[PDB]
């Protein structure tokens, strides 16, 4: 599902910004963990190692 | 020291000038050109 991941609360001011630049887009890569993927179990990790 | 007769003017003519300039300039200079709804002074790259 594209919309990378993985901030803390994501804290905006709207008193720092102006009405102007384009506010860089997240070079960032969409890496996502295979124990967060879904439910965390005993088994899975000794499927997943 | 013949300039205490001299330095004594402008002390008072700077408390003169400072009260003059308190009575009809009290606190004109606060109002903004700020942007939209932010917090940021607007300048043209140049300007004070």
């Amino acid at each position: 599902q594209p919309k990378p991941i993985g901030v803390g609360i994501p804290t905006i001011n709207l008193r720092k910004r102006r009405p102007n630049v384009q506010n860089p887009k997240s070079q960032e890569p969409v890496t996502l963990d295979f124990l967060d993927a879904e439910l965390e179990n005993d088994i899975k990790v000794e499927i997943r190692n | 020291l013949p300039l205490f007769h001299i330095a004594l003017l402008v002390l008072f003519m700077v408390i003169i000038y400072a009260i003059i300039g308190l009575e009809l300039f009290k606190g004109k200079m606060h109002k903004t050109c700020y942007y939209i709804g932010t917090d940021i002074v607007a300048t043209v790259e140049n300007e004070k």
